[PDB]
């Protein structure tokens, strides 16, 4: 069934995603996609470079962006305080679905094993990863991953937080003024225990 | 309803309108290097009597970085005062230590976390190179390669080359300093001899001798009807020579 | 449907693991979720310690911890033998299910893909991995994860076996007496054909 | 439900892999496993290796080896031109089903997430990642990974294209001629979204 | 229906019959190097005529290599034309520049992904050491430690060690070279000296002295009724001898 | 029925009870280094009679390390016999190559996989610097920079540096040995010459000559009626001294 799956589409047209402070406008593509896997969810993440700024990040040896995704109490997106500027929808073919989203709450992570300020728990709500980025010359550049699971709350409205933030730090940037053209992470997959339906 | 109130550690969702109609919400987030702590609101709701309903920023607590152990012969001082977002932590070494690494280090904020800019930095142990070899002179630990801190050495000129000693200009004693140099320039071992002094209408009264070297002190005392043009006590300095020159009695 | 996962529930009150040989009652929470993806199953392992000498673990340079997971033939867990002492159930929740379990034989791994004592398939018995610790001064530390599935039994009872083994050789050790507070390690997931139900 | 999967099956008794070009008949057992998880697929694959020629690659310090798996409009293997000479089908116990295949295009990779011959496009169609190989002295030895999706194109027949290729690029060999066996890779799991039914 | 057709870019799957019935299907795939662009076939069936249905390659099309960039003070030189499967690219620097890396680097496909050999090499600026240290004579630039490139030294020989100055014999100024070698030779600073020319039944013409040292030059007239044997011009060489030897004026 | 049975293969699972009642089953587990094989039982239950039934360990075999490859040039010995848990591997090179390594490597178990300590080591050829230089000396292939296993120079003395010659003490040919130094001690080229052997009331017999130098073997007869008191072989050492002492003839 498509009510298992929550996703921003396969994609968009526009950019979707306001990814860095500098950008007064939608900066890039952000690809997710949250599948109910039993007690935990499938979260297969990744970024398709828009505008000419983040493209430009490929020159930079020291580069850090994170993905900042807010939701409510019944797990519906705040747009107005995340990254991604469109809510989250159920699989319709390769695009979003436009009704009622079927247990919203469920793709959301669990506060019982990912808590809010729990300094003896914090440890807890990290997940680290690697994905990496097609340079011009076809090799391979691998990006750390850091993914925080709830934590840190913004507002009164954010019951669930989800931050995936991509880094690296290397002596040699992974492109020139001159060969670069898109930045596009490599898709990654990581697993996190799911709130109650 | 007139513009939103501002705080300094919550900002506003949004662009704020000049004028608010009754029933209008506006939202407020913790700003960078702020996170909420439940139950108190972040937002307001403009009531019947055109004003904002009471709202403060008390749910917004500062992020704060790791608590920095003191290194080993060494110190952590926090400059700003805590561990709060958009502080620095500086470094000092013990007496006899020197900083390897980074002196400062500023606290960060990268993906909602707040961390350090690097690693903290060691103290390691002060060490010195052998002391100046000096012409004519010996000093103490002459076979010894490295020094360690205070490690100190006594200079010695070498036996009198024939009527006249050589004479040592300086501190005989110098140190290993905590900048890895040592405390003091190396001392001279020279041969110092000053002329014999001579005052016309004038008698020596201290300092009586056939030769004079270095630092030798002699006073002059001028006879009866005649005023002294000068310093009365005379001292012979490193380059051979009376440091006042040679006084003079002159006629009244 | 709950059925599809067969889990240790999620941060138990109480340890429900004992997971090295030096301690006397249980020194660790082993949160163990297994769900049933296809001809699959969706392993997701980590620990949380509780004990006073498996959290001083992080002072040390070299360290090896074992997890043994024993089964008998209807895939029931056999709490005597293995490192966990509470058996594992279906999803209740955020917590277990108190009934029986459906298809226990089914979450197993396959004695086709991995078999017992054959040394010309020796090298199919083994998956490799990586999870992370997040330090004191919030950097994240690699550990190295064996993971062997059947392979060797214990008993006539050991029809399936599952072992789990953390560990870390490096020059400087994760943490310092004064900076270690809790052994947390960051979810793993790994893939393996499961047995038929 | 068995029609979740699509399969090689578990250890064939002969060979159903020509992996390299240098072989005449099959060297090979590819074990591959395709699970629809919402509107992903679980793809877990691993080679066991046959020919003596296959199994003498561990003897060798710079080896890349693929595997094209290419399949026509209705999402079919084409066993004529892809490594994998036996056609996939739907889970029976350990082994693969006889019957007609439900919704073979719905484990198919997306031609809109993966394109074919768009170079604006080029980065989105790679995935990468890490294997190991269990060596005679027991130790892991890693293995780079590089999938391709769709992409590139080799007739009239393939409408969905999968690449994986295995590397290695190291100073010592993983064995000798002595100490080598066969060549058995860990079980590698990767994400993509998947076409519609 | 005879053997299927052979192509370029294209080739056919299966071993080929020597015979075919109508109807029979050939499919074709893109060699190791190509890929395939829709819409056109890729197959053909045998007609009624027991002919092949009209099929081309022109659907299969060149994998490419990514462009390289030209390094830094040097340039990359596609031997073969283009960026196609199976060609190299050659790397030469510019004047003053070495390479450090590979010169040469191969169009290669691993897994249909066509990647070059390696890394692209770097062009180094041309360093050399000091000019050769000779005998009886100095050069400019003498306190010098590192010479880049063009950097061009003057020899110069010392003054007279009595009545015969040093003669320099060969080029005085050398220059750091491409291949981080000195240009030329270091010259001679030796005392040369030649013997007075006496011919006998002729007189001396032209170089009037009483004492000939390198690169002298003397020419010589014989008297009448007297041929000259040799040459009439002569000059002295770096080892202190007439060449060519000198001449002699023999009688008709 | 009493305490259970104990096994060297296999141990009992949970603490044991003093007295066990009829139909109670008691289960034991392969020890650490072992693993189980089926078919074969490994659990107990007391019988009617108040015994327990027959049960062996013969189900659980040795967990055994990976066959360890003789390293080039030397050879892995198994002190223990076998492969077996808690054994050890010693590491023996052959005639003139050393051990670069672990010597010993120790059968390990890490997540019920039999792992050794280490990679085994490697032995590398047995090379050694030039041989001493000696004092009036030159020894063969003085120009050689680099000596490998069993090489061998020869010592020989300089020309006699007037009359007496130099003497050569020890064995003139030293080889590279095993532990990368030179087999015996450098020879000596030391003037020896002994003073003139007279003996009192005795005859010389053997060794005859002006000049006595190393090892020289000299034989003394007594006259009628006197007795030789020592030896009556004498040779000269390398000190210039009569070992034993020059004898005497005493009257009887
Ligand atoms: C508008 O303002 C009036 C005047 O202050 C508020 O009425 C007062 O409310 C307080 C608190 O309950 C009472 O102690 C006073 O007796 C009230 N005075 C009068 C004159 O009414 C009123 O509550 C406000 N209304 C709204 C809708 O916010
Ligand atoms: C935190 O303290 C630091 C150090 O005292 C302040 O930085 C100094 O600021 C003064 C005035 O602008 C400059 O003259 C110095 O050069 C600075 N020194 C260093 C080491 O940065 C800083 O402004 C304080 N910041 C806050 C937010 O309290
Ligand atoms: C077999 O060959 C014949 C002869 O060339 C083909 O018939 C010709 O077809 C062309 C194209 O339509 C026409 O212009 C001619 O008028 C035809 N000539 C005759 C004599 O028939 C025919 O199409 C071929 N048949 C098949 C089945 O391929
Ligand atoms: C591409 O160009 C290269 C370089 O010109 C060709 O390689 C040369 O081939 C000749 C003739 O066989 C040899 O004498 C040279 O030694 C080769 N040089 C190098 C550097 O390889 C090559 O054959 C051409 N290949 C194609 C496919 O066009
Ligand atoms: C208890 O012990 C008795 C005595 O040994 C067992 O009976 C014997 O069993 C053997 C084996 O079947 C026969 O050969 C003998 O004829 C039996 N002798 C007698 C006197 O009965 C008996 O089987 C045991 N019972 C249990 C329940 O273990
Ligand atoms: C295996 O053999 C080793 C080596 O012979 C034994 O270790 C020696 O034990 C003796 C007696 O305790 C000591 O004196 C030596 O110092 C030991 N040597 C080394 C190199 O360890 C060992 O005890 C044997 N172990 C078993 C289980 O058979």
């Amino acid at each position: 069934d498509n009510i298992n799956t929550l996703w921003t589409g396969v994609n968009p047209t526009e950019a979707n995603c306001q990814i860095m402070n500098s950008s007064e406008s939608n900066d890039c593509k952000l690809i997710l996609t949250l599948v109910k896997t039993g007690a935990l969810v499938t979260a297969f993440v990744y970024v398709i470079g828009v505008s000419n700024n983040f493209n430009m990040l490929t020159t930079h040896r020291n580069i850090n962006f994170t993905a900042e995704l807010f939701f409510d109490s019944t797990g519906n997106l705040l747009t107005r305080l995340s990254s991604l500027k469109t809510p989250l929808n159920h699989k319709s073919g390769q695009n979003m679905a436009t009704g009622a989203i079927t247990n919203a709450k469920g793709f959301m992570p669990s506060t019982t094993a990912y808590p809010f300020n729990d300094n003896s728990r914090e440890k807890e709500n990290y997940i680290y990863g690697t994905c990496y980025y097609t340079a011009s010359d076809r090799t391979a550049f691998p990006i750390d991953i850091s993914v925080m699971l709830n934590r840190r709350a913004i507002n009164d409205e954010t019951s669930y937080c989800i931050r995936i933030t991509w880094s690296w730090n290397t002596g040699d940037a992974p492109e020139v003024q001159t060969s670069a053209t898109t930045l596009v992470t490599s898709p990654f997959t990581f697993y996190y225990i799911r709130e109650d339906d | 309803c007139e513009e939103p109130p501002t705080f300094e550690a919550m900002e506003l969702i949004g662009k704020p309108k000049p004028y608010y109609e009754i029933g209008e919400r506006v939202d407020y987030k913790c700003k960078k290097g702020y996170f909420y702590i439940p139950p108190l609101a972040t937002h307001t709701i403009c009531d019947r009597n055109h004003t904002w309903l009471p709202v403060s920023d008390d749910a917004c607590y500062r992020e704060t970085c790791p608590y920095i152990r003191d290194p080993l012969n060494g110190q952590a001082v926090p400059a700003n005062g805590t561990y709060e977002f958009g502080y620095q932590m500086h470094f000092i070494c013990n007496e006899g230590y020197y900083l390897i690494g980074e002196e400062i280090l500023y606290c960060e904020l990268k993906g909602s976390v707040a961390i350090w800019s690097g690693k903290p930095p060691i103290c390691e142990k002060v060490l010195c190179t052998p002391p100046p070899k000096i012409k004519n002179g010996k000093h103490t630990f002459s076979e010894v390669e490295v020094f360690e801190y205070l490690d100190a050495v006594t200079y010695s000129c070498d036996p009198a080359p024939g009527p006249d000693p050589f004479s040592l200009i300086g501190e005989s004693t110098i140190y290993c300093g905590d900048n890895s140099v040592w405390s003091r320039a190396a001392p001279e071992c020279k041969v110092v001899k000053c002329r014999f002094p001579v005052v016309e209408n004038g008698k020596q009264i201290s300092g009586f001798g056939k030769k004079f070297y270095y630092k030798a002190t002699v006073m002059f005392e001028c006879d009866k009807g005649f005023y002294l043009d000068g310093s009365d006590t005379i001292v012979c300095d490193s380059n051979s020579t009376w440091d006042p020159p040679v006084p003079k009695c002159l006629k009244v």
